[PDB]
């Protein structure tokens, strides 16, 4: 998975 | 020690020091950070806390570029060259803040304080309250010093409280400084000089009301 | 009706009593000094002096010389 | 660091640099980005923000144009070089007033001189209207007479109204009195200054709200 | 940096470079493109954007005739060579405009200013509205200035305003000149000279309306 | 009925007070000034003079030498 | 030489436009002869000029 | 470029020039496209448009013809002779007024002198009204008199009545003073003059709107 | 995927 993001989205 | 207060503007990019072995936090006061964007596989882990707070955990080695985004449509860059040692705190900050809350007094002043005040403005208005009505001024309701001549003017009076108005004459001829405490009769409650004048000179007239208490007892 | 705060001033280049930069009035501050009392929870108060404003301000048209 | 501001109209094409490890972000000031094209297998991943930005990553070498489509009815093309960095934020501003149907039943609904002097407040504390959206400033949009100079700040546009603010320097060594009609150029509607001044003296630093039609002539 | 706008007829055919590599753009400002026709296997994707647009990719190598057609019956050509490079925005527009929008007044008057000038015109034509009945000329409702002669007219009344005319007489027999506000005394809300004439001569006799409150509190 | 506008002008080659080019007559402007006032939100307007049209226009025969 | 007056205009108020068309002979559904006339139309009406100056 | 415009009669036969590789245009300024037929196995693919246009590829090298047949009842043959180059656009005119029921029962519901001015507005203005269609113009449709010329503009028929716009040029040195009537032909109905002039001086450049008799003589 | 452009339509 190159290029690829990561993100957490708090509630 | 203390955290490093950061303000950057809106998108601003800010280079910070973050420690590749120990948590650290990024904290923005009066906001709540909603998401936090990383190259992927650069923060294994992160975490929310009591109000707005993050707490990431980065293993890696290399520069990297970290997104924030709060609650109020903040969104902030932060570049990260992790290095060894204690985990440092950012106390991020906005640059020039977009809107100033106006903080109404919440300081409550006593009812008989009120009540007092409200009688005495409604009198200088000359709007006269709905219990009130008028009667006649009371022959001598207050302490005359230095010569002065009182003549009675008007009053009102009511359930709980009653008003006089009085003109004051200077028969002096001499330089005289007032002092509302001077005019205290046993039973007053509040004295006004209508022009709020220190000294009054010979044939100073100024008129001043005294509310006493109707019923007194 | 809206109200007319003020009177025509005194009576490039046009003597206008309206077209001039208008200021505000002074607001008018009343001070009563409250006799000293005592309270419910038996505390006595010395309050001192308060000053309360009895008139807002209004719009006023300078006069033009 | 602060983000980077390009203004390009609604057929603007902007030269810019993208990154490649790490991720960047355009952000419109007033429009919230829908979707995002370009070439295929260029883009390695994309997300949008809840403020109305693009989050986007770019992993090819080779130089690329992206377009970029916002709610209100706009279109933005830039053309991104990839270069090993950190990442980029830029701040794609209007330059071309977008069509915002819902802001002109607000501003038609109510009565015109009121409505002048609401969009001046705002302008002055900083509370700007709900519909009204950051524009690029107008370059040269009232006359300039005698000797003063002028640098843009900020613009505010709906969709029949326009908001501009101006720093106006005074060159000329003799202080200069200042009439808002000097002013007037042909398709502005109201000259308001901040500080109210009868005369400007030499090296001055005022700023005046000045708003027009929006598209007219 | 600009989309290159290109104002062609009507069934016009407009030569113009294409990318081969990168997604070109046409848009009609005002238009919204409805479909798009080229020789088959020539444009490998076509997608519609916001508002009318049409963002297309071509692969091939040799020059092709491109029909647009838009949602008010307009159809274009285009001959398009494409070439190694940036893709490239363009803004289609027609030639001779077909029709003329007149835009009505958007802007309203205050209701106060309304009411003033409607009852000033009524008096004016004569005829007096419902609620307005006639009444006394008021003895002294202006300022006379430089030796005029007022003589009481005609008046009307209603509830919330009241109108008197006036006959001014000249005995200066010099050239004086008007300004309404001369004629201003404390209470007056309108002065209109029916007469629109700047200078009054010996024996200026011009009829001036003035419009005061009734219930004047 | 129809309105009837022009009264007979003024009394190739026929001397007709019809058949002349018509031309259009002006409309009245009237101006009114407004005395300074102030509203509501506590504004202080100043407008100026309002100009409005009483009479609109009608037309014309011109007279025939 | 300072002063403190709005910029005084003058209304322009421009007047209207009218076409005159001419009417060739014609006989109508109930038989009368027409003969040559004319009638008036206002093109464009009139209407308030923005002024160009303010001084 | 510009499309051609041909003018061919119902009975009109062009030999006109087609396009092989990319496709092609014919539309019939005021009518829809209904049919088109050809030789069997000469035209590769055919599309109506929603302007009411056709488009049309021929893949064959021998000359064909072709057959276009409209809605309102029309039809015009082309002969198009194959060569490889760019599409092309060709603008059928009808030159010699269609029949339209629907038109008819507009044109005769209202008055005459009324339908004159309403006919005559459109032209002056441009909005034309939604029955009329765009003719040939008549090449000589009004007496030219002692030394003016003609050239023809537009024209628009519906059933019972045309238009037509006429560009006069005065050849003659001194100004020649015009009347309408002296522009009357058998067969013209109203002759208007849109800048009104008592006279034409040399050199001038004056339109005229004359309307006449659909078929009428 | 030739000529394919990624064009993604955000909600």
């Amino acid at each position: 998975r190159p290029g690829m993001m990561d993100s957490q989205e708090f509630s | 020690q203390s955290p490093a207060t950061i303000s950057l503007p809106q998108g601003g990019q800010f280079r910070l020091s973050i420690s590749n072995t120990d948590p650290n936090m990024i904290f923005i006061p009066g906001d709540k950070v909603t998401a936090i964007t990383a190259p992927g596989g650069m923060l294994a882990d992160k975490r929310l806390t009591r109000a707005g707070g993050v707490l990431f955990t980065s293993v890696a080695t290399r520069t990297f570029t970290i997104f924030v985004e709060t609650a109020r449509g903040q969104t902030f860059s932060v570049v990260a060259t992790p290095v060894k040692g204690e985990g440092r705190v950012y106390r991020l900050m906005s640059a020039e803040p977009p809107s100033r809350p106006e903080t109404r007094k919440w300081e409550t002043a006593q009812a008989y304080e009120k009540l007092l005040i409200s009688l005495n403005r409604a009198v200088l208005t000359g709007d006269i309250p709905d219990g009130y009505g008028e009667v006649k001024p009371l022959s001598d309701g207050i302490r005359l010093p230095g010569g002065f001549s009182v003549t009675p003017l008007k009053a009102w009076a009511g359930d709980q409280l009653r008003a006089d108005r009085y003109e004051l004459r200077n028969a002096n001829t001499w330089g005289v400084a007032l002092r509302e405490q001077d005019f205290w009769k046993p039973g007053v409650r509040a004295v006004m000089f209508d022009n709020n004048a220190q000294t009054l000179m010979g044939g100073g007239r100024m008129t001043v009301t005294v509310i006493r208490g109707n019923g007194e007892g | 009706t809206v109200s007319t705060t003020p009177p025509v001033s005194a009576g490039v280049r046009c003597d206008n009593p309206g077209t001039v930069h208008p200021q505000r009035s002074r607001d008018q501050i009343a001070t009563v000094w409250i006799a000293p009392w005592v309270d419910s929870d038996n505390a006595f108060h010395q309050p001192g002096r308060v000053s309360f404003v009895v008139s807002p301000a209004d719009w006023v048209l300078p006069a033009r010389v």
